[PDB]
RNA sequence: AGGGGAUCGAAGAUGAUCAGAUACCGUCGUAGUCUUAACCAUAAACUAUGCCGACUAGGGAUCGGGUGGUGUUUUUUUAAUGACCCACUCGGCACCUUACGAGAAAUCAAAGUCUUUGGGUUCUGGGGGGAGUAUGGUCGCAAGGCUGAAACUUAAAGGAAUUG
RNA sequence: AGGAUAGUGGCCUACCAUGGUUUCAACGGGUAACGGGGAAUAAGGGUUCGAUUCCGGAGAGGGAGCCUGAGAAACGGCUACC
């Protein structure tokens, strides 16, 4: 149930797709939650875990690689994170999962 | 699937004047099947048939008075010469004195004596005797 | 173009070894020469280095494997059965 | 027509024996001939200005219209200036009082003055033989939708 | 029985068979006018309603989807319509 | 329903499968492979 | 019935012989189509749309309430899909069952009714193609069909 | 005789005639 | 081709029987039987009944779904919910009686609505053999599959019933 | 575009483009095939035949070439080969 939230929050919010981009958010306390690859390196997503503590952040973690994860937010490629920057009429937010 | 209304109407009047039935439902029911009908109760082998009106393209429920023998459509639809028309009588009808093949012509449905009143031809539809 | 009907990449061997030794080796080769996913990183970039060493050109992770595929059905089947005395030991 | 390229070839050309002489000068600053082929057929303007030859226009070559009035749809724009139409009919069989579909291929050469595409409903004219296999030449695009313009993509 | 009236069938004739095949055919659902205790609001629900239904207030439940009619909550008034 | 087409435009399909069924007969496969003319003692005539 | 079984079920609903609302209807026209638009936003198919409105409002036919169906409402506001909700949900169970199948090679009938999955959506597709809901040489090629999902 | 034995036996034959037709080719 | 290989068991080996008996019966026993990965593509693969659609007869069961009953039954005896009963309905596997009808009949609820001959459509047959043979093509590792004659020969072959 | 022709035309030549036909059966093979008007039989629908009294085409042992002439690639014309 969750690839129709992310994909509703693709269609009609704002979202960065990348470690780098992710992790810029973070700091400057954008992001809203970050959905993490299940094949995600451990120690980038340690990292990403860390950024999201400082920056009281929810955390959500793909059953899914990057391949799939791509998948469910509408692209072509591979993406290890997802951060959500405002989610649009979406209940990904205020949902727990 | 449904492919002739026309010869689903005429087989279910067939069938309930062969059981002997007074009155028979036709589904679904089209002016082409009004014509034909009409056709039948101007000669008199059927009495009278009232539409319901549903949404949905209609129905028909006809009084049937016995006299009718045999009603039935000729698929293809056979484009008819004026001459031609003899030769259709001749297979399809029992005798020469009653019985009419219906024709569908650019002047409308008419059974083969008004045809040839007319001087019209067009294709055939079926036939009542 | 389609170069060959049947015989692929056994057609470097021409007519001789015989025409199944010949269909043996090509579908072990096949096997053996295509990429393979990356349990790792996502890519489709695992090659065979040598028999039983496959290795991604990303990520430059490498893993035993298969003399000729990354994974044998035999070593599937002990990785599950593993994880099922696993569990049960562990619960 | 009034655009691409009309001098590419070898040779120049020019509709025959129509002189514009460099000793008087008028508006139009070229002499340009044409005619409405009969038959109730209008000449297209891009014909009327146009800048191409084709001395096997109906309209601006030496050709002329006479004979046999057909029409088809447009199977093969890939030669050059000439097209290939298809004609479908049916064709009756007595002993079954039965019809057959049937159809055949005639090439057809059509004007520069004329933009026509695959699936186009075009009436052709007979002529003089054009070529081994032509004797048609277009005379008016009847697509007023062409089955196409709604049908294809729109960007 | 050779003679019968296909126009003027019995009313209990007609309840007693398919929707589709009664003479004009239509449905045999209603809606429903709801009310729940802990609200004043009335929500009209569908008979089938196939989904779980709740009053525009508060998110209380009204009706369970079924396979057939949907099972209304056990506190809750309704009235046919 | 009877097995074969009936539609007004289905005269192809009748005239091609009558050309394939008369080959089940003696006297159109004779006349048609040139049997006396090919094999047969006399040549297609009545006496020899 | 049943194109791709022998089923022979008449299951479906009997819309009404009147076209006209409800004596107990009162909401407005209008109302129904801002809740059907509030409804498209969230990102419901008209088909979820109507179920909602036939079963949480009293809105029994969009149709009749209304002067338009659903999905001219939808595409009148804006809000048409890329392909239609029909073809959208038979490609979506094409690529769950081939999904399934990459998992599970050697289940023959899921490969069975992959093919009749597939040639369902050929046919469907062939029907938008020639009526230009879809554009031409739209295609269904079922290596990048997950594309056309998300 | 039975007819799957027909066949059977004709079978045999057809090998037969194979081999010494593949002999003669 | 790898694994497996208890059982049964082509081939084979043996004991009987028999005029013979590498048959039936008995004792063993290889391949096989099982599995993984590839082939093969055939069966009395049968309902020997193509598929879609419409109509035409009486009946009681049954499976799945749904509707109704102020029906029974279960912890508390309408007050926390299945099973059963009754009446309908859609869909299905079928069944019984009778054929108004059909058929050569056996029989058939379709194999009816067919000389009163036309709802739509696909495939197949044209006396018996030769013969699913020869040959060519094509698919297959092979076994073989698919497609597929002619010469020649012959007055019946065949179906369903009746009496013996 | 030119040449040739009585003239259009790949009819031929130069340059250019990659076109043209086809399961609505192309292309190939067979015909104990000249085509047709017609003939036989036939309730109707059809089936079979048509070298042959008329019309059209082709040939003059087989090929090719040509003079004359308005008109012939002629054969009761010529030239060459078989």
């Amino acid at each position: 149930s969750i690839n129709q939230k992310l994909a509703l929050v693709i269609k009609s919010g704002k979202y960065t797709l990348g470690y780098k981009s992710t992790v810029k958010s973070l700091r400057q306390g954008k992001s809203k939650l970050i959905i993490i690859a299940a094949n995600t390196p451990v120690l980038r997503k340690s990292e990403l875990e860390y950024y999201a503590m400082l920056s009281k952040t929810k955390v959500y973690y793909f059953q899914g690689g990057n391949n799939e994860l791509g998948t469910a937010v509408g692209k072509l490629f591979r993406v290890g994170v997802v951060s959500i920057l405002e989610a649009g009429d979406s209940d990904i937010l205020t949902t727990l999962a | 699937t449904r492919s002739s209304v026309l010869a689903d109407a005429l087989n279910a009047i067939n069938n309930a004047e062969k059981t002997g039935k007074r009155q028979v439902l036709i589904r679904p029911s089209s002016k082409v099947i009004i014509k034909f009908l009409q056709v039948m109760q101007k000669h008199g082998y059927i009495g009278e048939f009232e539409y319901i009106d549903d949404h949905r393209s209609g129905k028909i429920v006809v009084q049937l008075n016995g006299r009718l023998n045999k009603c039935g459509v000729i698929s293809p639809r056979f484009n008819v010469k004026i001459g031609d028309i003899e030769k259709w009588t001749a297979n399809l009808l029992p005798a020469r004195q009653f019985g009419y093949v219906i024709l569908t012509t650019s002047a409308g449905i008419m059974d083969h004596e008004e045809a040839r009143r007319k001087h019209v031809s067009g294709k055939i539809l079926g036939f009542v005797y | 173009a389609k170069r060959t009907k049947k015989v692929g990449i056994t057609g470097k061997y021409g007519v001789r070894y015989g025409s199944s030794l010949r269909r043996q080796v090509k579908k072990l080769e096949i096997q053996q020469h295509a990429r393979y996913d990356c349990s790792f990183c996502g890519k489709k970039t695992v090659k065979r280095g040598a028999a039983g060493i496959w290795t991604c050109s990303c990520c430059k992770k490498t893993v035993a494997g298969g003399a000729y595929t990354v994974s044998t059905a035999a070593a599937a089947t002990v990785r599950s059965t593993i994880r099922r005395l696993r569990e049960m030991v562990e619960a | 027509s009034t655009e691409l390229t009309v001098q590419s070839e070898r040779a120049f050309q020019k509709q025959p024996h129509i002189f514009n002489n460099p000793k008087v000068k008028t508006s139009k600053r070229t002499k340009r001939w044409y005619k409405n082929a009969g038959l109730g057929f209008k000449t297209p303007k891009t014909a009327i200005e146009g800048s191409y030859i084709d001395k096997k226009c109906p309209f601006t070559g030496l050709v002329s219209i006479r004979g046999k009035i057909l029409t088809g749809t447009v199977v093969s724009t890939k030669m050059h200036r000439t097209i290939v139409i298809r004609r479908a009919y049916l064709h009756y069989i007595p002993k079954y009082n039965r019809y057959e579909k049937r159809h055949k291929n005639v090439p057809v050469h059509v004007s520069p003055a004329f933009r026509v595409q695959v699936g186009d409903i075009v009436t052709v004219g007979q002529c003089r033989p054009i070529s081994k296999t032509v004797r048609f030449n277009v005379v008016k695009v009847s697509a007023a939708a062409g089955k196409a313009n709604k049908q294809f993509a729109k960007f | 029985v050779l003679v019968q009236d296909l126009l003027h069938p019995t009313a209990a004739s007609e309840a007693r068979k398919h929707k589709l095949k009664t003479l004009v055919q239509g449905p045999r659902s209603y809606f429903l006018d709801v009310k729940c205790p802990g609200c004043l609001n009335i929500t009209t629900v569908f008979s089938h309603a196939q989904t779980a239904v709740t009053c525009e207030s508060c998110s209380t439940i009204l009706c369970t989807p079924t396979g057939g009619k949907a099972k209304l909550s056990e506190g809750t008034s309704f009235r046919r319509k | 329903g009877k097995g074969k087409p009936r539609g007004l435009n289905s005269a192809r399909k009748l005239r091609v499968h009558r050309r394939n069924n008369r080959w089940a007969e003696n006297n159109y496969k004779k006349r048609l492979l040139g049997t006396a003319f090919k094999s047969s003692p006399f040549g297609g005539s009545s006496h020899a | 019935g049943r194109m791709h079984s022998a089923g022979k079920g008449i299951s479906s609903s009997a819309i009404p012989y009147s076209r006209n609302a409800p004596a107990w209807f009162k909401l407005s026209s209008e109302s129904v189509i801002e809740q059907i638009v509030k409804y498209a936003r969230k990102g419901l198919t008209p088909s979820q749309i109507g179920v909602l409105l036939r079963d949480a409002h009293g809105v029994t036919q969009a149709r009749v309430i209304t002067g338009n169906k659903i999905m001219r409402i939808l595409k009148s506001n804006g809000l048409a899909p890329e392909i239609p909700e029909d073809l959208y949900y038979l490609i979506k169970k094409a690529v769950s069952v081939r999904k399934h199948l990459e998992r599970n090679r050697k289940d023959k009938d899921a490969k069975f009714r992959l093919i009749l999955i597939e040639s369902r959506i050929h046919r469907l597709a062939r029907y938008y193609r020639t009526v230009a809901v879809l554009p031409p040489n739209w295609k269904y090629e079922s290596a990048t069909a997950s594309a056309l999902v998300n | 005789m039975r007819a799957k034995w027909r066949k059977k036996r004709t079978r045999r034959l057809k090998r037969k005639r194979r081999k010494v037709r593949a002999r003669s080719k």
